[PDB]
């Protein structure tokens, strides 16, 4: 419904700043997001068997989560520097290719992020914009569309 | 030139700035300190009222007496006949001493500097300058 | 068409969302995106900025310009609480454009439309109306003698 | 058209207009101020001097006029103090319109000027003045008062 | 508890993230975060608000009806229920007599029993009513500027039963 | 019991300042006063038929009331300037002569004012003084004693 | 020499110190007052913007315009191409007047003095001196 | 040995490290800062330049490296933000150890140096810095990260 | 919000052509307008006591109405000929000076015209424009602003 | 950027509102008001019409000109239903401007903006977009070889 251009980027980049937050808000923000993801596609829990995906509250996984958002941060935080973003995305792309991750999961994970972010930002939050950008970021990790 | 509003403005601001009770002594003190540090030549005529130690009660008293007179003058800016008289009265209490007319130009400089702090950005410099000036020349 | 005190407050906030970072990058892209919309609609105006080298978008001689414009706007908004001063600088801001041969009363009404189309895209919770209202009051006074 | 002189707007005006009546000698002020306001009006538009002739405007300090100075200045007070009750304020002003309608010689251009004068004067006695808010409200008032001429 | 945390109460307190209240997982020792998840303002319900302090509404109305059209909860994110509401208003002046029924989106957070109704008109004015916790037939409704979060109108809303 | 002289004036002039007040206090102060007046002499309601005297809470009347006190203000506010006061009173005198207003009503209206003012000032309020001055002001409006 | 950190430090501190809305006018005012009292020779070129009465709106406006430019320059310390340009642009708006290059050395002296008060002991004098200096020379 | 980087200690670090991300342009900062930090490392110990060769450290401003600058600097963030949950932080860091273990050429002495550099740098961007608290925490972090070489 | 210049004139002059119309539409158009006027300020009915202002449907008044719009026609119909318009307005000005017509009434009458015109033209009608011109025309009849 | 049949219909109507009277007066003031906006933005073009005496606004030698321009536009619009003929006269209209030394491709894009700013003021219910669309198609073909 909209493309992750210049402005829509700045908007998401800014709003993400508020939603991401820090400290505990973060440790939860991520928590919430994953719970929402796994709730959608329980099938995916099997991929994070290595990092205690069975118990979303296990430190190992907490780390993992907080670690994942980390990348998403770099991604979003550079939607205004195609040059660099390109690189980060590509880097991620690698850490993921090889794992049989269906476009099905990414979809759920996006939804998760969106719902949580919306819950966190209360009122000031453009859905289309995020959708568009989270998409562009995910595409850069899958290689597809 | 201090007309009708330019006065009321000062009459009003003087209120907030000057204050009441102790709040005043504090003002007076802060004022004279800044003045004497800038021009130590003044500690001379203030010899009668221990001008060397501005924190002393002797000087403190003086400090207050001064500001008070200033209060009077300011409260007479609206009535010319009383001001003209009051001012003339003050000039006499001063002329009797070696007083460089520039001293007052100094006093004014600081009185404004201080009110500046007290009142902030609302401080109507224009109004005061135009108005307090008229009080000094009547004594200078 | 009156800039209410509430509206001022609205803007004094809306701005704090665009003018967040103390790093040019953001403000630049926005003010630029604003002008690009001014030029796409009133292409004539483009020529007016050859002095700052608009032909070289990433020039820097131009980027700096964009910033000055941005900051000039910032200065306005950040003055909405000090009326009297605003009223003066607002004039001074006019004179700086009257002596700029080629600046129409129209180009301004045009850049006004620009923001009203850009801002609502760079941030959410934009009270387009409130902005529009107080922006017009600001523009009117700036280009009162400009046409 | 409905965002002119809003709740915040007048809430402000009201607050700022009060800075004035802090001291009991309101009379001396209201008079002096109102006196000046009308004077400065006759200064820029003399055909006024004849209108205020009835109240001995010739003698600014003359009780005849001093009283008047109050009445008017005090009317402006009423207007401002009723800003938070549109229906009442409305009525209150409409009444002022009629009191001016039957006074031939008084034309709109007079109020427009008085407004400009009032706007240049207030900020001289009030350290805290919000030109935007005031202009918004004074307009609504002055207009409704002269809507009959 | 901290700014963004939910208190579980009881004789032994525990702070958990508001994002966990009514999510499906038992996050609190006592369970509060999951035992009280009943949605008050659900489709069909109507609430009548009595004004008592209005400094912004365009009509400065005496009353203000709040009709809840639809309400749906996302199966995977139980902590927030999305609502669609029509804010009805009966104004009446001298020059005319208007009626209004502005529609707006909004959500209800079991996290703090607070329904936020996004601004209906493009005048930056939204409603924010926070529930008692135990009542649910009366909530104070604050009308605010979404951006600022400034309160400028208070109405006591009663469930029209 | 006392005459509205120099001092008694200053006192009333000052106390009035406190009782009159501003904003809503005023819109009520007046309200209260009138209610007290009409309660005393319901007969008088007929004179303010023009300005909705039937409903003391009607804007028209609210205006009227707030408008009346206005004059009373000017009056009191100048008890220390016989020259000017004289004029204001005379001015009022005119706006009133013609209307069959019996000294009976003025009496009630004074009483009203006094009772309300006393209610408003709590403790610091000299009755005799007000009585004396409100009187002198009323006399100036009737022409009588 | 203002490298990468020495800038961010200033860019950051400038934020807290300068402030927003009125908080700024206050800053500007306080600044210029201290400057003009130290060197009244400056009231001269500021004749166009009522430099005699710094509390006036005319001057107030100016005051702000100035600080704003300073904001820009500071916000460009990281990007050289823009700064070099911006600075050059500012030099022009100034050279056209009898401006003793020492005036700026004065301006700087106070700007630091003031930020000193505002920021306290955290104030990274080093970083500012090294950094704001570079901005002045480009205009001096 | 258990009083190093205590609750208050890191509560402090965390608070001070946040003074940085107040403005939305974190990227520009994190990059520039992380860029400088790594540069100043290669400056004092060149055998490093070859390690970061893979990320085009040769071009400091080159996206290839700028991205890296983030990843690292951002990792430090993660470390700091997990300071209040030892088990998690532990895991989070252990993971970082492994990511460095398989990168031959990287020896302990490198971290020791990077630490000294980081300690001299932070206080240059943060007006409020508590050397004692930071050193305590940074030590624990840097150590656990390099505990595999 | 806009001044009755060259263009805004042409627009009103044209739109007026459609709204004015002829025959019965006219006899009503005027009717509607006056009813709207008097409804606003019933006080004004007293001025047209000479031409049966009591009954808006009385031939005498019908005439009057149709006669008034007539002038308004000439006015509008010449907003593009300052020279002539000037004259007509001046002519009207005279037929009106002498009568205690407060700017209050003119205001209502304008409003009336506007509302009716808007009702008659359906969709193609610029409010500001009319407001501006009806104003300029009224000013020319009062002498004021 | 395609002139739809609907759009043509829109214009074939919009025009009937400006080109109402068979008396010059109106059309003149409009076409003039259009040019005044062309000159205020692209002052260079002004010189081009010394041949018709623009220095004498009320000249008549010039007024007649304005009319010819107006009528030339009228002729275009009133041809929108006969495509083939329009396509030819549209060319002929170009040639009459190519031989006019000094007429840029720009000046046209400029007069286009002109109408889009004037018309919306002389009549209500102006489908600025629809106009713009079909006006561009007309202009493009007129100044294809003009620059
Ligand atoms: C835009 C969204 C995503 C981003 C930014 C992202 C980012 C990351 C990051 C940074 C890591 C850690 C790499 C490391 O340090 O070793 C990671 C690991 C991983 N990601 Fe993603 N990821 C995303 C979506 C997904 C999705 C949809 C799935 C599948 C449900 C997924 C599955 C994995 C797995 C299984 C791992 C490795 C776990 C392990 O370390 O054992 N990721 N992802
Ligand atoms: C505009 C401000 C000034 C006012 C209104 C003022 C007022 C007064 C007053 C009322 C007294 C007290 C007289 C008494 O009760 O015995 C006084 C004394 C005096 N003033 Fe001022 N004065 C002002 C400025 C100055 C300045 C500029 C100087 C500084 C050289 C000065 C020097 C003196 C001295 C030496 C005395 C006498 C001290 C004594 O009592 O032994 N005054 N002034
Ligand atoms: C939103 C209102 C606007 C603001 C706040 C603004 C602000 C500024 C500022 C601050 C300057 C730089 C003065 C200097 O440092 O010398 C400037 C210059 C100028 N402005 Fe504007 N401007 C606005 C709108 C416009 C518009 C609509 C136009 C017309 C296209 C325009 C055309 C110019 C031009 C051409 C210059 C000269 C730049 C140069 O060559 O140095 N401005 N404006
Ligand atoms: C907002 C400001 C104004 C207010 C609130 C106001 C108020 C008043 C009031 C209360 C009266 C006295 C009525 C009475 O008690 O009999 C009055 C009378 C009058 N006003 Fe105004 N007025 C204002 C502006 C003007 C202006 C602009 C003019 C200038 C032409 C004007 C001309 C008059 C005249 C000539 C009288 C007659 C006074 C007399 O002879 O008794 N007024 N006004
Ligand atoms: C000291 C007390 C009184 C004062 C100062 C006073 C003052 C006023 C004032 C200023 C007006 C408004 C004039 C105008 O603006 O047109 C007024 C009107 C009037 N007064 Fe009094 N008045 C007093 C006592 C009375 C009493 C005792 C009555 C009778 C109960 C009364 C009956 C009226 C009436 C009927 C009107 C006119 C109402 C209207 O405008 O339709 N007044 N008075
Ligand atoms: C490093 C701090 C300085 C900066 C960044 C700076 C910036 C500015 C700016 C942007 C203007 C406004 C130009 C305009 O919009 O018309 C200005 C004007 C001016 N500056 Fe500076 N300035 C600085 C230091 C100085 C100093 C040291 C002096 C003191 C003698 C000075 C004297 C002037 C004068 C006289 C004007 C013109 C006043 C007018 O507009 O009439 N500036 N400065
Ligand atoms: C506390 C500071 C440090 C942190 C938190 C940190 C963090 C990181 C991270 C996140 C990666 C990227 C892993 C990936 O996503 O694939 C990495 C890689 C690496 N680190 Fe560190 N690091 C730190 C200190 C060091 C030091 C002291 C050295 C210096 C020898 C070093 C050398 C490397 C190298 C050579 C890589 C490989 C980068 C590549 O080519 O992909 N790190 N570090
Ligand atoms: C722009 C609006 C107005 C226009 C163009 C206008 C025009 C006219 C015209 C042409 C006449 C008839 C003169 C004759 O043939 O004797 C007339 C009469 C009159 N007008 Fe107006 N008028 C306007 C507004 C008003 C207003 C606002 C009022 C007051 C409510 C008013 C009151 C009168 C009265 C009372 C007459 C005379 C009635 C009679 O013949 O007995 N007019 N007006
Ligand atoms: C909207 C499209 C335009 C139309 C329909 C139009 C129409 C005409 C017509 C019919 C003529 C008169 C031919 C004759 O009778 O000899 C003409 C001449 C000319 N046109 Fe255009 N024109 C248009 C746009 C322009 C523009 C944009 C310019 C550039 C400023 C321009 C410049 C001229 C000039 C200078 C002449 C010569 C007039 C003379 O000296 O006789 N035209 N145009
Ligand atoms: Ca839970």
């Amino acid at each position: 419904k909209k493309q992750c251009g210049v402005l829509e980027g700045l908007k998401v980049k800014s709003e993400w700043g508020r939603a991401y937050g820090s400290g505990h808000d973060r440790e939860a923000f991520s928590q919430a997001i994953w719970r929402a993801t796994f709730a959608q596609v329980p099938e995916s829990r099997s991929l994070f068997k290595r990092v205690h995906g069975d118990d979303t509250s296990h430190p190992a996984f907490i780390a993992h989560a907080d670690r994942v958002l980390g990348g998403l941060d770099i991604a979003i935080s550079t939607l205004d520097q195609p040059a660099t973003l390109k690189e980060e995305l590509d880097h991620l792309q690698v850490q993921h290719e090889g794992r049989k991750i269906p476009d099905n999961y990414f979809d759920a994970f996006k939804t998760a992020i969106l719902h949580v972010v919306a819950a966190q930002l209360g009122r000031c939050y453009d859905r289309e914009a995020w959708d568009a950008c989270i998409d562009h970021i995910e595409d850069g990790i899958k290689g597809h569309h | 030139e201090c007309l009708v509003t330019e006065s009321l403005k000062v009459k009003l601001q003087w209120a907030s700035a000057f204050g009441h009770a102790h709040e005043r002594v504090a003002f007076g003190l802060e004022l004279w300190r800044d003045i004497i540090d800038d021009h130590p030549e003044i500690k001379a005529p203030f010899s009668r009222v221990r001008g060397d130690n501005i924190y002393s009660p002797e000087f403190g008293a003086h400090s207050q007496r001064v500001l008070s007179g200033l209060d009077i003058t300011i409260s007479m800016l609206d009535t010319p006949d009383m001001l003209a008289a009051q001012l003339a009265h003050l000039k006499v209490q001063h002329v009797e001493r070696n007083l460089k007319p520039e001293f007052f130009d100094i006093f004014l400089k600081h009185l404004l500097h201080v009110l500046g702090d007290r009142l902030g950005t609302h401080f109507d410099f224009g109004a005061w300058h135009d108005c307090v000036d008229q009080i000094i020349d009547g004594i200078k | 068409d009156c800039c209410s005190y509430e509206d001022r407050r609205e803007i004094r906030h809306i701005w704090d969302d665009v003018w967040s970072s103390s790093f040019t990058d953001r403000r630049v892209a926005i003010v630029r995106a604003v002008f690009d919309d001014l030029f796409k609609h009133y292409p004539t105006s483009k020529a007016l900025f050859e002095r700052v080298k608009i032909d070289e978008p990433e020039s820097g001689e131009f980027k700096s310009h964009l910033v000055r414009v941005a900051n000039g706007l910032k200065l306005l908004i950040n003055l909405l609480d000090d009326t009297l001063v605003l009223q003066s600088h607002l004039g001074h801001l006019a004179d700086q454009h009257i002596q700029r041969k080629g600046v129409t009363k129209e180009y301004f009404r045009g850049i006004g439309e620009a923001f009203a189309r850009v801002l609502p895209q760079v941030l959410s919770c934009f009270n387009v109306d409130a902005w529009n209202r107080c922006f017009h009051r600001l523009v009117a006074r700036i280009a009162k003698d400009l046409p | 058209h409905e965002h002119c002189c809003s709740e915040e707007d007048h809430r402000i005006v009201q607050k700022q207009w009060d800075i004035l009546w802090r001291d009991t000698e309101s009379s001396k002020i209201k008079i002096g101020f109102g006196r000046l306001l009308l004077t400065k009006l006759a200064k820029d538009i003399p055909e006024v001097n004849d209108l205020f002739k009835r109240v001995d405007i010739e003698h600014a300090e003359g009780p005849k006029f001093s009283a008047h100075a109050l009445r008017i200045l005090n009317g402006l007070d009423l207007a401002i103090n009723l800003l938070d009750d549109p229906p009442a304020l409305d009525a209150a002003l409409d009444h002022l319109a009629h009191q001016h309608e039957v006074r031939e010689g008084v034309q709109k251009a007079h109020f427009k000027k008085f407004g400009e004068i009032l706007a240049t004067g207030l900020p001289q006695v009030l350290d805290d003045y919000d030109a935007l808010a005031w202009k918004s409200c004074l307009k609504g008032i002055l207009t409704k008062i002269s809507s009959r001429l | 508890c901290d700014e963004h945390e939910h208190q579980c109460g009881g004789d032994d307190p525990q702070c958990i993230s508001k994002l966990f209240v009514c999510d499906g997982h038992n996050d609190c020792r006592n369970g509060e975060d999951e035992k009280d998840c009943t949605l008050p303002t659900k489709a069909g319900d109507k609430f009548i608000g009595d004004v008592c302090f209005d400094h912004c509404t365009k009509r400065r109305p005496e009353h203000m009806t709040l009709a809840f059209e639809s309400s749906s909860i996302a199966a995977f994110f139980t902590p927030i229920a999305d609502l669609h509401v029509h804010i009805e208003i009966e104004s009446e002046t001298d020059e005319d007599e208007s009626e209004v029924s502005m529609p707006a989106d909004g959500e209800y957070s079991f996290a703090d029993h607070r329904l936020t109704i996004h601004p209906p008109e493009e005048d930056g004015l939204g409603l924010v009513g926070e529930f008692d916790g135990y009542n649910f037939d009366r909530f104070v409704g604050h009308i605010v500027h979404e951006l600022s979060e400034e309160v400028c109108a208070e109405f006591i809303f009663h469930r029209k039963k």
